[PDB]
């Protein structure tokens, strides 16, 4: 019983996650990242590692995604496609609907920097997603003859999720970026007393008081009449903020104007009210009412840099030229004409991964024997392990880009019982007593079976071993018989409630009888019959016996 | 023992390797070897 | 290995299942049929029905009024709910909704019984199932009416009426309707879940739903004891249908299997009938007549307006204005557009490009599709003449739907269609039989078939198969149609209402664990096949069996090794002879007899340590570990 991990790439960095493990021969691909600014093609993880060529499919059966963002399925395209691979791939399914155009618009801007020699195309993004299998949240899909997966909510963003792997007793989960943190849109990681062998997880790292300094100033500019934007390229932060400011002007009950420029966030917009269950419980019941994405505060024209500013709120995605690049021309140029990133500028950014304290409540609801760090600042996930040593005493590991960790298991055993012997065992528990064990090798299992159930496989011969316990008295035999019986049931704390008919106290399974010897008459010889287990407790009771006694 | 023979069974359930694992020494594995 | 059955009805089972240290309770299932006999619930109080005559009591003609040779009770509809008081409801522990239809009375066994267990479905299930009692419990409130005729239940009174009453069954076990508070109560306690989602209760029972096929968010429910499966069979589909496919699979390998939403008038082609029901409603358009469908918001009223939709535009009769009113009517197909996951795969792969699952929001868009809340909300200002028109309870004993055909009863040129296969139409128009109206009976059962389900079970063939005995019999439309006839090699048992099944299935040995160490006690030798045998302690916690350290002796000696080793072993004093009753001999090395006898074997050994340990010696060399 072996365990194979080997991460490369975010084992102690930020970026080109990819965890690949082969928990009992079968290879499960939980994650294919990128990073950028890796112009020498180092974005992508190395094929050549599984082998030199050769299919991806006959190695690998199962590939997993955790969310959209590039660090976690940007390096999906080439791999799949380039080096060759058409086996089951398995992600939910609003990353499956958020995903393709990220890729194809990250392509393009690879396509303005002229590195798109050796890079991705749009027609094999296309049939490698069309080939790629959807999983709902909770879908406990059986990929496998022995293995099976289960996603978990995330809420790092729309679609985000965290698997559970299991195959017999074996169990790894792999998380990659959640929070405990809930969002304004979304709802907070979720998951059962899984205890697995082995987790994954990342290391990287007042949300109303900033949200509250947030809304006063925006409220502040809109009421002065500023113009101010909000230049940001994530969209889960973005649909966010959109959510927040709409529901603050609503609430303010003013009619200030509020629009987003890319038809990208339009489409995050149609995305976002077509997958309602991945969101907040205020969407959700809300929903009943009416759609709370749809609101008056809605698309951007601006006359195309034309419009002249006001008490708006814009949002601009560039990125790194892309997208309108002339919003910056148009405004600005004055301390009244504000361009708050982050007349003055704060760090609006809200921090969509949970701190330290996050983790630690994760790890300590789940309880592993064995966690994982990834996807982190080497100084962070430093300080965690060592914080874990410090609190829990529980084992775990700091794996660099490449690093092999191995871990041992314990396979158990799958078996049947007699249902008989099980209430026997029951009756016995209810009200120190041991049990028994006899299986027979079956084929393809292992199967228990009682000593009387054992005997249908007729042959059955029983054979039993009766030892003779030898005494020297001259006392009787019946008033010996019974002062051994009041003996007994005093040292046995009355453990004996049964009795039987011919005189004879029996304790557990060996049976104490007064039998006559067979031809001599000087001497007097009883039979004893027990098993082995029996046989060292009888052993041991009349070597104690044998020490010392009132004699 | 079982335990001997179950867990040879259990290893007897194999397939195939990545060349990378076998070539790594000090359990760190070196991508891109050319570069 | 104890099923109790509560509800009589086919369509709407009510089954508890008592299944080792646990107890499932398998469906609510409302009975609607009872409603059927009372008087309908106008919005606004019809002079006919005030007009309406009364009936003739011995025992005072108020509490019942007479239509068309046919006496209805003139008080507040009530619901014939399941015999619950069978069993105490308070046992039971779990609740599997397997569609919006079988969770219907939940409220009644969530709350008067005192049940504290919990409750599982599917996320559309339960809002679909929402809306469903939100609406019918507007509608019973919209005009309150007294509980005005109770005396009218006695059995006395019964027997005296006629044949469309006395065939009720268990009429005073009906009920009043619950109250929306009652609704936000049973709620609470529901858990969700999805798709293939495996749930374990107590360690001991593990219960998944799988996708039925038949509407979204219905499931169909397995109950697994890794040696012992339990599967039950709910509302399914195989035909080109909205929701996500049916799942075949999954279902193989059940010890039990219980079959429940069968096709009532199975003969009925739903492809055919939804074509003839678009014939009539184009001819009704071209007389310039209206169109009345009463239809839940259900997956039926969806597929129905997609295809119904595609037919006026291959027509070009797309002039008319499309009205569906229902107090949950924008929610509903909202909620239908939101939940694209639990349909099939086109409508995935529709919604992988961002145009939405369904194109009614296109026609709402472009408001060639128009719904409203009421009749009252702005409805009665932009209703035109020439339309047809969705809304009611297909009972026709309350909703809108009963105020609109009061409206067009009187005109010959209007029309009424019916989809919905769940009452006797018959019936539903006998409070209404005096109208010149033209009624036409089609409905739509996209459950399976009795040639599907047949198909399905000799796909899979289970060991054996429950169901009600309606199935057992053939219809009484027909009683000749032999085809129409559930075939099982095994006797495939039913039930009645109120009826107690016990379970064939007598498995007898359940999972437990075992580590390493015990494994690795054992020493197994050939003998042809490996023997071993161990000794632990069983603890156990949550239903879960464990084996942990903290057996018998079969030492089959041959008589001529024996023989051969003893002579080796230098012992001195032997002595061998043949007589009768076996082999006899006399050792004087220790005072040490040996008896060989046929059915029988006994064994002696002195307490000397050397010879102890020389026996032990001559025993390991040929023992067999059992
Ligand atoms: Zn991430
Ligand atoms: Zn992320």
């Amino acid at each position: 019983p072996e365990i194979r991990v080997t991460p490369l790439g975010a084992g102690q960095d930020v970026g080109r996650s990819c965890i690949l493990v082969s928990i009992a021969g079968k290879n499960v691909m939980l994650d294919c990242g990128m990073h950028m600014g890796f112009n020498d093609d180092r974005r992508f993880p190395d094929f050549s590692y599984i082998t030199q060529n050769g299919r991806l499919t006959d190695f690998l059966d199962c590939v997993i995604i955790s969310h959209f963002h590039l660090d976690h399925c940007g390096a999906l395209p080439y791999f799949s496609e380039m080096v060759g691979y058409d086996g089951p791939i398995y992600m939910t399914h609003p990353t499956q609907a958020i995903c393709p155009i990220l890729l194809e618009d990250y392509r393009k801007i690879a396509v303005d920097k002229k590195g798109e020699a050796n890079f991705f195309t749009s027609q094999m993004i296309k049939d490698c997603m069309k080939k790629v299998v959807a999983v709902h949240l909770h879908q406990t899909v059986q990929v496998d003859d022995e293995l099976e997966i289960k996603a978990y909510y995330a809420g790092h963003v729309l679609g985000a999720a965290m698997f559970q792997i299991k195959v017999g007793s074996e169990s790894v989960v792999y998380t990659g970026d959640y929070n405990m943190t809930p969002d304004r849109h979304l709802g907070a990681a979720w998951i059962d007393k899984c205890r697995p062998n082995l987790l994954i997880t990342q290391s990287t790292y007042s949300k109303r008081c900033r949200e509250r300094d947030f809304l006063k100033k925006v409220h502040e500019t809109v009421e002065r009449g500023g113009k101010v934007l909000i230049p940001v390229f994530a969209l889960g932060r973005a649909q966010e903020l959109c959510i927040l400011l709409e529901t603050f002007w609503e609430r303010m009950n003013l009619k200030v104007p509020i629009y987003f420029s890319t038809g990208l966030t339009e489409k995050a917009n149609h995305y976002y009210k077509l997958f309602i269950p991945w969101t907040n419980q205020k969407i959700r019941k809300t929903f009943v009412q009416r759609n709370m994405f749809e609101f008056k505060h809605i698309k951007a024209f601006d006359r195309a840099f034309a419009d002249n500013p006001g008490p708006m709120v814009v949002f601009a995605t560039p990125g790194h030229a892309g997208q309108s690049l002339q919003i910056f021309r148009k405004w600005a140029g004055n301390e009244k004409n504000m361009v708050i990133m982050p007349m003055q500028v704060e760090y609006m950014s809200f921090s969509a991964h949970a701190d330290a304290k996050g983790i630690m409540q994760l790890v300590g609801q789940a309880e592993p024997e064995s966690v994982l760090l990834v996807h982190g600042e080497a100084k962070k996930m430093e300080f965690l392990k060592q914080k874990i040593e410090q609190e829990l005493r529980v084992n775990c590991y700091m794996p660099a880009n490449g690093e092999t960790v191995t871990l041992p298991t314990s396979p158990s055993i799958p078996v049947g019982i007699s249902l008989g012997l099980l209430k026997r065992e029951m009756a016995q528990g209810l009200l120190p007593r041991l049990l028994h064990g006899t299986l027979i090798m079956k084929e393809s299992n292992f199967r228990l079976v009682s000593s009387e159930q054992a005997l249908k496989e007729l042959a059955e011969h029983q054979l039993r071993f009766t030892c003779r316990v030898h005494l020297h008295d001259t006392r009787k035999e019946q008033e010996t018989a019974l002062r051994v019986y009041s003996h007994l049931k005093s040292v046995l704390k009355d453990h004996c409630v049964q009795h039987l008919p011919d005189g004879s106290v029996t304790v557990e399974s060996v049976l104490l009888q007064a039998a006559a010897p067979s031809e001599d008459p000087g001497t007097k010889v009883l039979l004893v019959s027990w098993t082995y287990q029996d046989e060292e407790l009888g052993s041991f009771l009349t070597s104690l016996l044998k020490k010392g006694l009132p004699q | 023992s079982l335990w001997s023979n179950r867990i040879n069974t259990a290893n007897s359930r194999k397939h195939q390797e990545f060349a990378g694992r076998l070539n790594s020494v000090n359990n760190r594995a070196e991508l891109y070897q050319h570069l | 290995m104890k099923l109790y059955c509560l509800s009589g009805h086919p369509t709407l089972p009510c089954n508890v299942l008592k299944f080792k240290s646990t107890t499932i309770m398998l469906d609510c299932g409302l009975d609607m049929t009872s409603t059927l006999n009372f008087l309908p619930l106008p919005l606004v109080q019809s002079p006919r029905l005030s007009n309406l005559p009364g009936w003739s009591l011995k025992d005072l003609d108020k509490e019942l009024k007479e239509c068309s040779g046919h006496v209805f009770v003139d008080s507040v509809p009530e619901f014939c709910l399941p015999e619950t008081e069978l069993i105490d409801l308070s046992t039971v522990d779990v609740i599997l909704i397997s569609n919006y239809h079988c969770m219907m009375a939940l409220p009644y066994i969530t709350e008067h019984t005192g049940f504290t267990g919990t409750v599982y479905a599917t996320e559309p299930t339960v809002q679909i199932g929402r809306l469903l009692m939100e609406e019918l419990v507007n509608f019973i409130e919209r005009v309150p009416k007294a509980q005005s005729a109770s005396l009218w239940k006695n059995k006395d009174i019964q027997r005296l009426l006629p044949s469309p009453l006395k065939d009720a069954v268990e009429v005073s076990t009906w009920r009043r309707c619950y109250t929306m508070q009652e609704v936000n109560s049973a709620l609470s306690k529901i858990q969700l879940v999805g798709y293939s989602q495996k749930i374990e209760l107590f360690g001991a029972v593990q219960v998944t739903p799988l996708s039925s096929g038949y509407a979204l968010g219905s499931s169909n429910w397995i109950i697994q004891s890794h040696y012992e499966k339990v599967s039950y069979v709910s509302g399914s589909s195989l035909l080109t249908t909205h929701p996500q496919p049916m799942d075949q699979a999954s279902l193989k390998n059940s010890d039990v299997l219980v079959l429940t939403g069968l096709t009532q008038i199975p003969t009925a082609n739903p492809d055919g009938m939804v074509g003839e029901f678009c014939s009539n409603l184009a001819l009704t358009v071209r007389n310039g007549g209206n169109v009345l469908v009463p239809c839940y918001p259900s997956g039926v009223i969806y597929d129905l307006l997609e295809c119904l939709y595609q037919y006026i535009d291959s027509a070009g009769l797309s002039s008319v204005p499309l009205y569906f009113i229902s107090p949950v009517a924008n929610s509903s197909l909202e909620f239908s557009q939101i939940f694209a996951e639990w349909l099939c795969h086109n409508k995935q792969s529709k919604v992988y490009l961002p145009e939405p699952p369904f194109p009614h929001a296109e026609l709402i868009q472009t408001n060639k599709l128009k719904h409203y809340p009421s009749i009252h909300g702005d409805f009665s200002n932009d209703f035109r003449q020439p339309c047809v028109v969705f809304t009611g309870h297909p009972s026709l004993r309350f909703g809108d739907v009963v105020h609109f055909m009061e409206l067009w009863g009187k005109s010959s040129l209007n029309t009424v269609i019916f989809t919905e296969p769940d009452f006797s139409y018959l019936e539903a128009l006998a409070p209404y039989q005096p109208l010149a109206m033209k009624c036409i009976y089609c409905p739509i059962d996209t459950r399976l078939n009795f040639i599907q389900v047949s198909k399905l079970l000799k796909e899979v063939q289970p060991l054996h198969v429950v169901c009600p005995e309606q199935y057992t019999q053939p219809p009484p439309a027909q009683s000749h149609r032999m085809d129409l006839m559930i075939d099982c090699q095994p006797p495939a048992m039913s039930y009645r209402r109120a009826e107690v099944l016990a379970l064939p299935f007598k498995r007898r040995y359940e999972k437990i664990e075992i580590m390493p160490e015990l494994a690795d006690s054992l020493v197994p030798m050939e003998i042809k096949i490996s023997l071993a045998t161990v000794s632990a302690v069983l603890h156990t916690k949550d239903n879960k069996h464990l084996l942990q350290p903290p057996p018998l002796l079969s030492g089959s000696i041959p008589v001529e090794q024996f023989v051969q080793t003893l002579e080796k072993h230098g012992f001195s004093d032997i002595k061998v002879e043949d007589t009768a009753k076996g082999h006899i001999v006399l050792l004087q090395e220790a005072e040490t007899l040996i008896q060989i006898e046929e059915d029988s074997t006994h064994i002696i050994c002195d307490n000397d340590e050397m010879l102890r340990v020389r026996l032990r010696d001559l025993v390991l060399k040929f023992l067999q570990k059992f």
